[PDB]
RNA sequence: GGGGCCUUAGCUCAGGGGAGAGCGCCUGCUCGCAGGAGGUCAGCGGUUCGAUCCCGCUAGGCUCCACCA
RNA sequence: UGGUGGCGAUAGCGAAGAGGUCACACCCGUUCCCAUACCGAACACGGAAGUUAAGCUCUUCAGCGCCGAUGGUAGUCGGGGGUUUCCCCCUGUGAGAGUAGGACGCCGCCAA
RNA sequence: GCGGUCGCCUCCUAAAAGGUAACGGAGGCGCCCAAAGGUUCCCUCAGAAUGGUUGGAAAUCAUUCGCAGAGUGUAAAGGCACAAGGGAGCUUGACUGCGAGACCUACAAGUCGAGCAGGGACGAAAGUCGGGCUUAGUGAUCCGGUGGUUCCGCAUGGAAG
RNA sequence: GGUAAGAGUCUUGGAGGUAGAGCACUGAUUGGACUAGGGGCCCCUACCGGGUUACCGAAUUCAGUCAAACUCCGAAUGCC
């Protein structure tokens, strides 16, 4: 459950999601990571469930980064009412993620369990996959 | 301990305010006074072309003072330059005081300028 | 004015024996002494303030001024008018008049003091001094409103480091805790 | 079933004034006519050119519109005589 | 405690100026000299 | 104000119940008609509360409301007391 | 669900400069006294030098509506 | 060398040397013109004993700060097409960041 | 229907001139100041550490690091330390008649303005001053009240008006 | 009636901070050193302190993100 705990204002507008990843785009943190290949929000609730989903799976091992936050919040008006009549309350926070953008980060584990986490956090997100590693050229 | 900055760098700040109340070129230039520890100097510069229309100073080998800038005998350095200010055609200037408070000895040579033929 | 003479021809040439030095006439000046209140009232409620100002008139020869606040502070306020404590900023040769009689009979008149400062330098060469009653200064009579009220001397030398603000005030005659 | 909810108490707004450059750059100008509008000086005044007390840059002279810079940050309106 | 205040002119007589002050601050009768158009000269003048 | 709030907040009598049922049993008097528990009251009358064998006859001066010591004593002045 | 009024001692209620009564508990004093235990002033966060006092919100307690097919 | 101006900290901060007999500066005293919410610290006056230690100029460090390409990329005027909360080509413009590099000052006037 | 709102000022939405809507998102104003106005002359803010006796994290004082992290009456933006920001002296320009030329554009209205004359304030002089760093703090006409008036006033002289 | 101003295009010069980028401000932030201060436990506390904290994090700093009411920058087009 992440969330700011004080907003310079409650009630933002929801934006644009043009163009690639303006940064966190190469994994610099973990070995192996997540790269999106399409852009949609990514809810808080989904974060926590990819995050049980790989903590669990890898309970012996290293920590786990997490490059993305829900610093976004988005309104949701009351049901059954009318249109209009002012913006509705604040309901949740999201994070606005662009492809080609890194989501979680691991190290200290082997290949395949890394592989097999990242799967099962990936199967918990609304977006496409693909695995990433390191390059090292350099 | 204490590096207080010389009475020369505040008086650069005290030029800058007063330089900015009065411009010294609409063909009337100014005439600049620099207050030394031991003599006076006096200068006439005009913007934009910077040159010096006349200037004189107690550091001269002609007129002997020999004050050298204590007394009011800075008077007639100060009436000097309206000499060469009137052999040069000069019609009228403005008084560029510096970063001196106008009560002498710059008052002197102000007075002196003004009793030789510059109508400031 | 004793003292004014005393400098120059003792310690002038000793500054300049200790070591090296690439300049001759570099002696460090003493700049400023200034002697800081801070009543509070204790608290907001003497009005006594023209009587408080004037009791600071005894130590220095110079008139003292009273200090206003510059910001409101929430255990004491003392908003932005109210000026309470005073501040004196006395020069001349009466930095080498009240030194004198200070290294003559301050520093001995107190029951605890015996060595101030073997650490308080501020590290670019202060001195700072606490004192906490009135019975110091000898010229403070004994019939006065006898409530404690503390003074504060700031030494201020125009040698740039502690190494050699300190071998300054070692050999002008002022102790140390050592 | 229809139900009601409120309010905005946003809904207020000042009218806008009209700020912004009057005049252009190599354009003829007439003395006293309003070069360009301010809120706080965004432009300083410069040669022949002076401000109002609502900060408004305007000719003084008869010439033609110079905008410059002071530098680094700093811009200038000045007006030339032809 | 900021009324609406006018300055006639001791000499002339006549109401020309008008001003504001604040009752509290100044509860007595202000003295401010101005210039008298009838006059043609800088007369002292005073609330009325 | 009221005749029982009067006397709560002027300290003559504690308790609002107590003053009430005086009040009702046809003991206090204001400017010598007799009156009920709810008769208004106004700076410059002259009550006529009977405690147990008492005369207190006070003096009104002001009307607040407020039920503290500070802003209380300062509404009722006594002119004289008989003990029967 | 939408407006209006409050959340203050154990209970019931008054109230920008640092907040109180009656009842309930004590304290010595022979129908009334002069004093003490208990207060996140429901909570968060902004304006300044401080908020029970001014404001944007969360829970709670009352009052008035939620009508026309 | 001193005074006085114009060039977007390529003019600056930090370190190390050198200068003073002329000039500039500290420095020394208050009797005068003048003074600080107080004070010869500041502003005034009169003096050339002591000095470059500081102020100031010259000489080297690219550490901080500053300026800054070429190519590439993002974006985009206009035209076109899809799988149309977005994406892909074509003609032309073209960032920001980063890099190569530059830079520890030039141009005037007068007096000595 | 009910709730909410109705005029003015600031920011975003507003798409790099201007302008631009919604019961869109945030806030303020129906003032204040005889000075916080004008001029002249000086100065530079907030925070960290060290040292201090009542000072503890903070009352007051010295030092550095401080291009502004302060302040600018009130509130948002723009701007301001060549200070519009702070401190003193003297004052009332917080002015009379105006005003070339401009900005916004249905009109009504609103805003800036070089410069002339009459009388000043400050400053040696140059010069500045027709209110506050700027942008809100305000409403037509009609009808009455007050002061002035070499204006008219119903045959004339007055008066009512 | 004025008469040839109007418009498009090439060239040139300007104003204005959008797209994009970036942390140089304002917020929100993720990791490591760094640890103001708070958490248990033993000597002790009738009370000062000390040890271990595989314990939280206001400062500050090396990095990594984001922003209509953030901008050290900054287009293409439009405008004069």
């Amino acid at each position: 459950m992440l969330l700011p705990k004080r907003v310079k204002y409650r009630r933002e507008h929801r934006g644009k999601m043009r163009g690639r990843a303006k940064g966190g785009t190469e994994v610099h943190f973990g070995e192996f990571g997540i790269q999106a290949l399409e852009a949609s929000w990514i809810t808080n609730r989904q974060i926590e469930a990819a995050r049980i989903a790989m903590t669990r799976y890898m309970k012996r091992g290293g920590k786990v980064w997490i490059k993305i936050f829900p610093s976004k919040p988005y309104t949701a008006k009351p049901l059954e009412v009318r249109m209009g009549s002012g913006k509705g309350a604040p309901e949740g926070w999201v994070a606005v993620v662009k492809p080609g953008k890194v989501l979680f980060e691991i190290s200290g584990v082997s290949e395949e369990v890394a592989r097999e986490a990242l799967r099962l956090a990936s199967h918990k997100l609304p977006i496409k996959t693909k695995f990433v590693k390191r390059e090292e050229i350099g | 301990m204490i590096t207080k900055t010389s009475k020369n760098a505040a008086r650069l700040k005290r030029h800058a305010r007063v330089r900015a109340k009065l411009s010294g070129t609409a063909e009337r230039p100014r005439l600049n006074v620099f207050r030394s520890n031991k003599h006076i100097y006096a200068q006439i510069i005009d913007d934009v072309n910077g040159v010096t229309l006349a200037s004189a100073s107690t550091l001269d080998k002609d007129l002997n003072v020999e004050s050298t800038g204590d007394t009011s005998a800075a008077t007639k350095v100060g009436e000097l330059v309206a000499k060469r200010a009137a052999e040069k055609g000069i019609s009228d200037v403005v008084f560029d005081r510096g970063g001196y408070l106008y009560h002498g000895r710059v008052k002197a040579l102000a007075d002196a300028a003004r009793e030789a033929g510059l109508k400031f | 004015n004793r003292l004014k003479e005393k400098y120059n021809k003792e310690i002038a040439p000793a500054l300049m024996t200790k070591f090296n030095y690439d300049s001759v006439m570099q002696v460090p000046k003493i700049e400023k002494i200034v002697i800081n209140m801070g009543v509070g009232d204790a608290v907001q409620n003497a009005k006594a303030i023209d009587s408080a100002v004037e009791e600071l008139t005894f130590i220095a020869g110079q008139k003292p001024v009273v200090t206003r606040a510059k910001k409101s502070i929430a255990g004491f306020r003392l908003r932005e008018g109210m000026p309470i404590g005073a501040k004196v900023t006395l020069r001349g040769e009466r930095m080498y008049d009240f030194l004198d009689k200070l290294i003559s009979v301050s520093l001995p008149r107190v029951r605890d003091f015996r060595g101030v400062s073997k650490k308080s330098f501020d590290g670019r060469g202060n001195y700072t001094l606490g004192i906490k009653e009135q019975l110091i200064f000898p010229e403070i009579d004994y019939d006065k409103v006898t409530k404690v009220r503390g003074m504060d001397i700031v030494i201020v030398t125009t040698a740039n480091t502690d190494e050699e603000a300190r071998e300054l005030l070692t050999q002008v005659g002022m102790p140390f805790q050592k | 079933s229809k139900k009601g909810v409120g309010s905005t108490k946003n809904g207020r707004d000042s009218e806008a004034k009209r700020l912004g450059a009057k005049r252009a750059d190599g354009q003829f100008v007439t003395g006293g006519s309003i070069l360009y509008r301010q809120r706080g000086t965004k432009i300083y005044p410069g040669e022949n050119v002076g401000r109002g007390g609502d900060d408004t840059l305007f000719a003084k002279i008869d010439g033609t519109v110079k905008f410059e810079r002071f530098g680094r940050d700093r811009k200038k309106v000045s007006v030339y005589p032809v | 405690m900021r009324v609406n205040i006018t300055l006639a002119c001791t000499e002339c007589g006549e109401r020309n100026y008008i001003s504001k002050k604040n009752k509290r601050n100044n509860p007595d009768r202000v003295e401010f000299k101005k210039y008298c158009p009838r006059d043609k000269k800088s007369t002292l003048h005073r609330e009325t | 104000m009221r005749l029982d709030k009067f006397l709560k907040v002027s300290r003559l009598i504690k308790r609002r119940t107590l003053a009430k049922e005086v009040a009702d049993q046809g003991r206090i008097s204001i400017n010598g008609n007799q009156a009920k528990a709810s008769s208004d009251v106004k700076p410059g009358d002259e009550l006529t509360v009977r405690f147990g064998q008492k005369l207190v006859t006070v003096q009104v001066n002001e009307l607040k409301d407020t039920t503290k010591k500070e802003e209380a004593a300062n509404m009722y002045t006594i002119l004289k007391e008989e003990k029967l």
